[PDB]
C-alpha cells in the first residue's frame, strides 16, 4: 500500500563527513510514526530511530532522524569508521507496514584499477561435460564497472552470472568474477574466448584472452 | 542475556508447508509484540506478519496474507509462523523481532504493558528458509589455474551444490590475504555455485603449495583440491 | 433526651473494565472458582493505563460473549452514600444488609429503620479522601439532607486531598460520621 | 456531660511462625525475622521478613511468634476510644494484660471520672470475611451495657497482600442521671 | 441544646526532602504536573535509596530551574488541620476556609461561635509508623479553643504521618 | 551484556575541537557515575573527568579544567566529552568508564542509586585522538636485507613516513609467524610515524624461498607488499 | 595535589613468588578510598580491589589490598602466568582522583645477551634523499639494553630513535630496534657505521658495523 | 535408591527426523517430578524440561517430556544442527535424587574409512628409557573401530590404551589413536612394528608398520 | 547476567581433605536452593548433594552422607562443600548448580521464596578436583614425524607423565585449526596422564611451513613449544 523510496541508493562518504539519507513515501506519513535502522554484513538489523525523530538507546545524537509527511531524512553529523554499513527507512503510520530498499553508505577512496585475470575450463571439467570460463576483477574502486563476453569477436547476452564481494576491510575496494558456462559442444565449436573490462580507472578497455589447447 | 532464537527453518519444496519458532528469554514476553520478518540475503528487508502482546491485533503483508498464520503462546514464551502454499519466492532469511511494550489508540492514549509492532529493538540470529526442489548435493571443485608479469592469480571452482552455504578455505587457514570468496549464485539447474580466488606472487608459484579446501555440510562432503599451472 | 453516635468508612473502586481471562488451578484444597483476568487499569493521568491482573470470581463476573465484567461498577458520591449509611445504621445498632441497590435507596431504607427505632437526624459530617483533582458538594448535601429529611444545615461535605504528599494509582475513600437524636417536643 | 471517643488499631497478623536473628546495631532490642506470609489464596504462600521488637513476640523451645495473633484489633481501638472521650490518653498508660481486660480497665478508670456508656460503634476494615453478634455480646458484657448499645460491622475490599485495621467512636454521658 | 459531632482527616509527609524534578506531560486534550527524584528512607540506620513520584506543580515550591521542595515542611501541624477539619464540619462550613496552622484553628474556632458555639470536647489520634510531647500540644489547643484542658484530648496509636480527629460542640449558654 | 562503547575520536589540528560520545548497555545507566580516562599507549593511565548520576557532580583533571565539558543523557545512555583547544599534549587513548551505583556524604550516609566516579569496574576499548598538524600519508616501505652474522638470517622492512595510525603488517600473506617481531611506532620529528617489522629465518632459506612483508595503513587505504630478499 | 607514586617500576617474578607493590601519597588518605588496576597489553584496564581492602567480583584469593594513611600495597600471594601484567593504585579521598605512574610485574627468566643485527639503507631508500641504518637487538633479557652509533668513530646524539617490544610469550625475552636517520649527503660522506651495544648478559660492549659498498 | 536407566545408549540420526529417547526409573516416580537436561562437549548442562512436562527458557516446543510412573521419555520432533548432544534424566520425587547414564544424540552420515598413520617412537624419548609406538586412525565414522599391536607379528596385550574424540564439528567423523607404552629394553629387543585395523568401511583389514633403525 | 562460579580445586591425596566454595551473583540468593554434581569427563553426572534455601534440609547421595557437608552463607552470597576422607574414586569435577526459588509439601501448597534443590536452571563453570597420590610433575613432550602415506601427510606431538589435568595444546600459537584433532588423556599405571595432538597436512609441505606444538600445564606452571619436523 504504501511504498518507501530511498535516496541515493549508495552514498560513499569518507570518515567525519556528514551523511544525509532521504526516503520518499507514495503516501503521508505521520511524523512520529517512522523508524530507521543500522544494518553491517552478516548481522541482524539495530534500531536507530524510532517515532520519526527520538534516538533509541545507545545511539549517540550523532544519528537524528526527521521529517513529515511525504519526505523523511535520516541525517549522520560526523560519519564513524563503524558507521559504514546499510540503513533502512521504515514506516508504521499505516499497515501493512514496510521498509525501504536500503541505502548504502561505503567508504569512499582513490580510484584503483582492477586487475584483469582469465580462467580456462580445467581439464576435469571438461570431462564432465561442461565448461566454465571465469573473468576475475580484483581490487577495484568504484564498484561501478562493466565486463563483456567475447568468442569469435561475437558478444553473448545471458550465459554469464556476476558476483562481487562486499567493500574490502583493508584496502575498501571490490572485487567481481563473472563465469561464463557451456557446453562441451559450444565450448570446441570455437576456438578465441577474451574479456573485456572497463572502469573510472581505466584508460582505455583492457582485455584478457587465451586460445584452446595451452 | 535478553535474546530471540528462530528455529524450524530448512528446506521445503514449492506448494509446501513449514513452521518457524521463534523463542524469546530474558524479558516479561507477554508485553511486547512481535513481528517476523524476511531477507534474502544482499537484499533489503520485507515486512511479513506482526502481533501484539496477546494476538487480538494480528496483520500481515500483502505476499503472504492467506498462506502464513502468526501466532504465540505467552505460557512458554514462544511465538510461531505457520507457512502454508509456498513459493520459490519465498526464499530469505527470517527473522523474529520484538515489538513495542506500549500502545496507542487513534485517541491519543497511553497503554503500557499491551505492546504492538511498531518498530522492533531486539532482533533474533534470523533462521533460513530455503524453497527448492534441488536434492542435497555435495560440490565439485574445479581448479583455476593461471598463465604472470610479477603478479598471479588462481582459485577455485565451487559449482553445483546444494543447499547453502559452503566454507572455504586455503593451506588449511594459513593463508589469509588476498583471498576472495565471491557470493554464491543461484543456476538455472537449482543449484549453488561459487568461485574462490587468492592472490599470490608469480614467483611462488613453482616454490610453494596453495591448496582450497572446500566443505559442504549438508552433504558430508570435504575436499582438498591443490592447484597449479 | 436520647443522642447517638455512629461512623462508617467505605472503599468502592475498580471502574468497569473488561476482563481478559482464563480458569485457575485451585480446588479448596465447597470448591469454588475464580479465575486470572488482565485489563487496562487507570492511572494518576487521565490519557495514560497500565495492564494488570487481579484474581475475579465467576459468580461476580457476567461473560460478555473469553471475556467479563465484574458486577457492579462505579462513583464518588456512592462511598459517602455508603459510608453515611453504614454510620446512620451504626448509631442505632443495626449493621449492614443489601446486590448493588440505589445507594440513595440504600441511604434512605437506613433512615427510614432509624426512624420507626424513634431517632431523627441531628447532624451529619462526611469527609472525602482522594487522590484527585469544592465542585459538587452543594449538590451531594441538598441530595443528603432530602433522604434524611433535614435541612442541608445539618449535612456537611468536605474533601482531603492525598497529593501534596506525592504519589504514583487508584481508590476513592470517605469516612463518615452521624448524630442521632429522638425526636419528641414537650411543647 | 456527653463525651466522645475515636480510637485506631491495627494489626498485620496472624499467628504466623518467625525465624528471627539478632538484627543489625550500627550506630555512631529488635529482631530481624523471617516468616511464610499468607496471600488472599490460600494455597499460597510468600516468604518475607520484617523486624519486630523482642517485647512483641513470644519465643518456643531461634523461633518466635507474634504476641496478639487473632478480634483484638476493635478492642484496642474501642479502648484508645473510651479513653479518649473522658480525656485520659492512649492505651499505654493503663499497666496491668489481655485485650479485653486491657478494655475493661478503661471503663472502670472512665466510671472513675463519673460516666457510663452511651453509646459505642466500631468499623472493621478487613480484605476477604461474620460472627459479630458474638463479638458484639463480649464487649457490651465488659462495658456493663445492653448489646443494643454495641454495634460492630465489617466492610471490605475484594494483586496480593494482607492486613486488619479498625476505628472506633464512642459517646459517653454522665452517670447518675436518674434524678 | 443543640449539640453536633464533627470529623477532620489530613496526612503530612514524614519529613522535608528536596525533589529534582523535570517536566512531564499532562496530555492536554491550569494543572501542570512533575515527575521528580528523591533519596527515600529505608529501615537500615542512615541508609537511603533513590525513588520517583509524581507531584502536582500546586503543592511544591521552587528554589532560586528543575528543584523543588514541599510546602509543608516543618509536628502538629497534620493534627491541626484535622482538628479545624473537624470542627467547621460539624458547624458544616468547609473544607478550608495558607501557613500557620494554629491560627487557622483559631479561625475556625471564631466562625463556629458566631453561629453560636462552643467546644464539648475533641479526641485527636495521631497514626505514626515510627513512634513526642502531645500534653504540650493539648495544652496550646485549650488555648485556641479558649476552653479546660479537661476537655481536649491527643493520643499516638503506632503500628508494631496522619491524624484523626473528632469534635462535639454544644450550644452557648445555657439558663440554669 | 554489560558495555560500554566510546566513539566520536579521529585526528583534529591544535587549537581544534572535538566531541567524544559513550554508549551503555546493559544496566541502569542513571544509577551509576561516570569517568574519562585517557592513557597514551605505551605509558599509563591519567584520568580525565568524572560525574555523578545526575551530573550535579562533576570534577575535571587540573590539565583539561577549563577546556573539557563533561555531559551526559539518561533518556538514552550517552555520555558525552566536550573538548576544546586540544594540544599536541593531549593526544592519547580515551576511555569510558563506569563509576558506582551508590555515594556516601561526610556524615556517613549511605544513598543507593546515587552513583558517583570513585573506582571504575566496566572500561570502553577506547577510541584514539591524534592531535597534529599531520596530514594523512601512506608509508615508504623499505627492505632490511640480510648479510651478516650468525647461523640464522635477520630480515625485515621498515615502514616510514605515514599518519595517522596504526599501520598493519604480516610476512608472506600471513603465512610465516614464527620468529616475526613487529615494533611499536614512534613519531618521528617531522610529524609522521615510522615502525619497522623484522623476522628471523635460516640463513639456508634464504637463497630457495622468498620472503614479502605486506604493510597496510588503513587511513589511506594504502596496502603494499614488498619483496625482500638479500 | 594528591601524588601516587608506585614502586618498584618492574618487579621480574616467576610463578609462585609473591608479589608485594606499594604506592606512596603525597597526603593522608583514607584507608577505604583506594583502589587497584591490572592491566594488560592491548586490553583496557580491571578493576582488582576498591574501597581499599575488598576484592571485586572474580578477582582470586590470590589479590589481596591494604594500606592507610601514605602507604598502601597490592600483595599477589602467589603468582600465576596470568598474573603477568601492569597494576594501577589509584586514589579518591581527594580531587581530583589520580593513578600511579604503574608497576609491570614481568616473568623473571636466565639472563639473554641480544644477538645484534645492523641493516644498511636500501637503494629503494636513498634516492628519495633520506638514509636509515637499523640496528637489532634481539631476543634478550632483561630489557634494560644500551645502544649508541658511531659514524667514522663519531659518537651521534639526538639523530637516532629506539623501539622495544613487550616481553615475548615464548621465551619471555624482548627486542629493541634503534634506528639512525640521516641524509643522502651526510651519508655519502662517510665510510663506516657502527652500532654499540652494552648489556648485562654481554661480556663486553658488541659492536656490528659496516662499510657502505 | 532410586536408580535411572535410559536407552538407547547412542542415536545416531539425520537432521529433520525424529528422536525419542526413554529413561526407565527403578520404582514408581510421579509424573511431575521428573527434568532432562543437555550438555554438549565442554559446556555445563542446561535444563530441558522440568515438572515432567513443561519446557524450560529459551527451549522451543520439538522438544518434548513426558511419562508416569516407570516410564519417562524425551522426545525431539525436527531435529537441528544445534541438538546433537547428549540427554541426561535427572527424577526428584525421593532422595536421594539421581540422574541418568546419558544418551547421545550424534549426527548420522555415511560410511567412512580411515587414514591410517603409524609414528615410530622419537629419539629424544628413546634416551630416557621408554618407547611409545602411536597409531593415528583419522576420519572416519562409525565410531565402532578395532586396533591391533602387533611386535614381529606379535599380538601384545595389556600395555595399550586408545583415546577417541568426539564427533568433529565440520566432517561428522572420529579420531582414534591408539598409543603402545614399552621400554627401551624390549623395544630394541625386536624389529617390526605394525597396526591392524578393522572396519566397516574397509574391505578387508589395513596395516600400518615400520622396522627399527632406520 | 546472572552467574555461578566454583573455585578451590585442585590436588589432594587419598584420606585428605578439601574444601570447595561457590560464589552466586545477579540474583536474590536467599530465595533460591542449591546443588552440587560431579561429573568425570567423558561419562555421566553424579548427583552429590542439595538444600534448601536456609539449609534446613539438607540431603547427601548415598556415596557422601556423612562424609561430604555442606552448608551456606546467605550474607555474602557464597555456599561451601566440607570433603573429608577423599577417596580416589571421588576424582572428577565438581559443579555447583542452582535450584528453584520455590518449594511445594505433601499438601500441594506453594511456598515462594522458600526455594529448594529439585531441578536446575543455572549451572557453574566446573573446578577440577584429582584425588592420586602421585606427586604433581610436568610434562615432558616428544614429536611424532610423518615418514609418505599417500598424498596427504600426518604429524604431531605426544604429551607424556604430566599430573594433574589439564593440558592445553595448539597449533603455531593458535593459528593452524583446520584438521587437527587433539586427543582426551588417559590415565597411565604410574599415576600420571598422556595426551596426544595431531593434524593432517599436504605432503608437499617438507620444510616450507614450520610447526610448533603449544602445551601449556598450569598447575607446575610449565609451558614448552617444540617444533616438529621430518
Ligand atoms: C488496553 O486497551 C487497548 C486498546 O483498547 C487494548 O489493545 C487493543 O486490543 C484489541 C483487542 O485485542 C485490538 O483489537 C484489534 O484491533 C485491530 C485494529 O486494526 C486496525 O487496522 C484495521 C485494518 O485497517 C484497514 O483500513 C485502512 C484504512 O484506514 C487500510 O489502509 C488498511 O489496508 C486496512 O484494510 C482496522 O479494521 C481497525 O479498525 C477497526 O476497529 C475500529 C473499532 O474501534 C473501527 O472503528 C474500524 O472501522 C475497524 O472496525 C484498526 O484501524 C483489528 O484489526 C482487530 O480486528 C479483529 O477484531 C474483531 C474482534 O475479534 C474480529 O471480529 C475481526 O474480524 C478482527 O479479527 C481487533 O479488533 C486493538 O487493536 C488493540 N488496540 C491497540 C491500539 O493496539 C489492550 O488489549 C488493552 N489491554 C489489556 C490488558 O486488555
Ligand atoms: C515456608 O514454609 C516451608 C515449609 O514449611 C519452609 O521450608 C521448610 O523448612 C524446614 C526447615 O528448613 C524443612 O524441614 C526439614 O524437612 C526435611 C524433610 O525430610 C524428608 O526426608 C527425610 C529423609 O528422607 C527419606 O529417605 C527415604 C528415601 O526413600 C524415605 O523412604 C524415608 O521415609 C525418608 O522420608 C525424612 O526424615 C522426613 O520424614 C518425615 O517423617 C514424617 C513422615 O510423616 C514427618 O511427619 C516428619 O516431619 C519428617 O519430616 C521428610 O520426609 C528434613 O530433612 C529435616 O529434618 C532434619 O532437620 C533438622 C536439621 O534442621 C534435624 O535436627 C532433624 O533431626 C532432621 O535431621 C527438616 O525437618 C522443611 O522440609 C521445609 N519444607 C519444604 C517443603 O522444603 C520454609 O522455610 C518457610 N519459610 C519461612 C521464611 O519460614
Ligand atoms: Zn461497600
Ligand atoms: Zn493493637
Ligand atoms: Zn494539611
Amino acid at each position: 500500500e504504501i511504498v518507501l523510496t530511498q535516496s541515493p541508493a549508495t552514498l560513499s562518504l569518507s570518515p567525519g563527513e556528514r551523511a544525509t539519507l532521504s526516503c520518499r513515501a507514495s503516501q503521508s506519513v505521520h511524523p512520529k510514526y517512522f523508524a530507521w535502522y543500522q544494518q553491517k554484513p552478516g548481522q541482524s538489523p539495530r534500531l536507530l530511530i524510532y517515532s520519526g525523530s527520538t534516538r533509541a538507546a545507545g545511539i549517540a545524537d550523532r544519528f537524528s532522524g526527521g521529517g513529515s509527511g511525504i519526505h523523511f531524512t535520516l541525517t549522520i553529523t560526523r560519519v564513524e569508521p563503524e558507521d559504514f554499513a546499510v540503513y533502512f527507512c521504515q514506516q508504521y503510520g499505516g499497515s501493512p507496514y514496510t521498509f525501504g530498499q536500503g541505502t548504502k553508505v561505503e567508504l569512499r577512496r582513490t580510484v584503483a584499477a582492477p586487475s584483469v585475470f582469465i580462467f580456462p575450463p580445467s581439464d576435469e571439467q571438461l570431462k564432465s561435460g561442461t565448461a566454465s570460463v571465469v573473468c576475475l576483477l580484483n581490487n577495484f574502486y568504484p564498484r561501478e564497472a562493466k565486463v563483456q563476453w567475447k568468442v569469435d569477436n561475437a558478444l553473448q547476452s545471458g550465459n554469464s552470472q556476476e558476483s562481487v564481494t562486499e567493500q574490502d576491510s583493508k584496502d575498501s575496494t571490490y572485487s567481481l568474477s563473472s563465469t561464463l558456462t557451456l557446453s562441451k559442444a559450444d565450448y570446441e565449436k570455437h576456438k578465441v574466448y577474451a574479456c573485456e573490462v572497463t572502469h573510472q580507472g581505466l584508460s582505455s578497455p583492457v582485455t584478457k584472452s587465451f586460445n584452446r589447447g595451452e | 542475556e535478553v535474546q530471540l532464537v528462530e528455529s524450524g527453518g530448512g528446506v521445503v519444496r514449492p506448494g509446501g508447508s513449514l513452521r518457524l519458532s521463534c523463542a524469546a528469554s530474558g524479558f516479561i514476553f507477554e508485553n511486547y509484540g512481535l513481528t517476523w520478518v524476511r531477507q534474502v540475503p544482499g537484499k533489503g528487508l520485507h515486512w511479513v506478519s506482526g502481533m501484539n502482546w496477546n494476538g487480538g491485533d494480528t496483520r500481515y503483508a500483502d505476499s503472504v496474507r492467506g498462506r502464513f498464520s502468526m501466532s504465540r503462546d505467552n505460557s512458554n514464551n514462544i511465538a510461531y509462523l505457520q507457512m502454508k502454499n509456498l513459493r520459490v519466492d519465498d526464499t530469505a532469511l527470517y527473522y523474529c523481532a520484538r515489538g513495542t511494550d506500549y500502545t496507542i489508540d487513534d485517541q491519543g492514549i497511553f497503554y503500557k504493558g499491551s505492546g504492538t509492532f511498531w518498530y522492533f529493538d531486539l532482533w533474533g540470529r534470523g533462521t533460513l528458509v530455503t524453497v527448492s526442489s534441488a536434492s542435497t548435493k555435495g560440490p565439485s571443485v574445479f581448479p583455476l589455474a593461471p598463465s604472470s608479469g610479477g603478479t598471479a592469480a588462481l582459485g577455485c571452482l565451487v559449482k553445483d551444490y546444494f543447499p547453502e552455504p559452503v566454507t572455504v578455505s586455503w593451506n588449511s587457514g594459513a593463508l589469509t590475504s588476498g583471498v576472495h570468496t565471491f557470493p554464491a549464485v543461484l543456476q538455472s539447474s537449482g543449484l549453488y555455485s561459487l568461485s574462490s580466488v587468492v592472490t599470490v606472487p608469480s614467483s611462488s608459484l613453482g616454490t610453494q603449495t596453495y591448496i582450497c579446501n572446500v566443505n559442504h555440510k549438508p552433504s558430508n562432503t570435504k575436499v582438498d583440491k591443490r592447484v597449479e599451472p | 433526651s436520647l443522642i447517638r453516635i455512629g461512623h462508617g468508612f467505605d472503599v468502592h473502586a475498580f471502574g468497569c473494565v473488561t476482563l481478559n481471562c482464563s480458569d485457575a488451578k485451585v480446588n479448596i484444597n465447597t470448591r469454588e472458582e475464580i479465575k486470572n483476568c488482565s485489563f487496562n487499569a487507570t492511572t494518576e493521568l487521565r490519557d495514560k493505563k497500565k495492564k494488570e491482573y487481579a484474581l475475579f470470581y465467576r459468580l461476580d463476573i457476567v461473560p460478555l460473549n473469553s471475556e467479563y465484567r465484574l458486577i457492579n461498577c462505579n462513583s464518588g458520591g456512592d462511598v459517602a452514600l455508603h459510608a453515611l449509611t453504614d454510620a446512620i445504621l451504626g448509631a442505632a445498632a443495626l449493621g449492614d444488609i443489601g446486590k448493588n441497590a440505589d445507594s440513595r435507596g440504600l441511604l434512605r431504607e437506613a433512615f427510614r429503620q432509624v426512624q420507626e427505632k424513634g431517632y431523627k437526624i441531628g447532624n451529619v459530617d462526611i469527609t472525602i479522601i482522594a487522590q484527585a483533582p469544592r465542585p459538587h458538594i452543594d449538590a451531594m448535601r441538598a441530595k443528603i439532607a432530602e433522604d434524611l429529611q433535614c435541612d442541608i444545615e445539618q449535612v456537611n461535605v468536605k474533601a482531603t486531598t492525598t497529593e501534596k504528599l506525592g504519589f504514583t494509582q487508584e481508590g476513592i475513600a470517605c469516612e463518615a460520621v452521624a448524630l442521632l437524636i429522638r425526636q419528641g417536643l414537650e411543647v
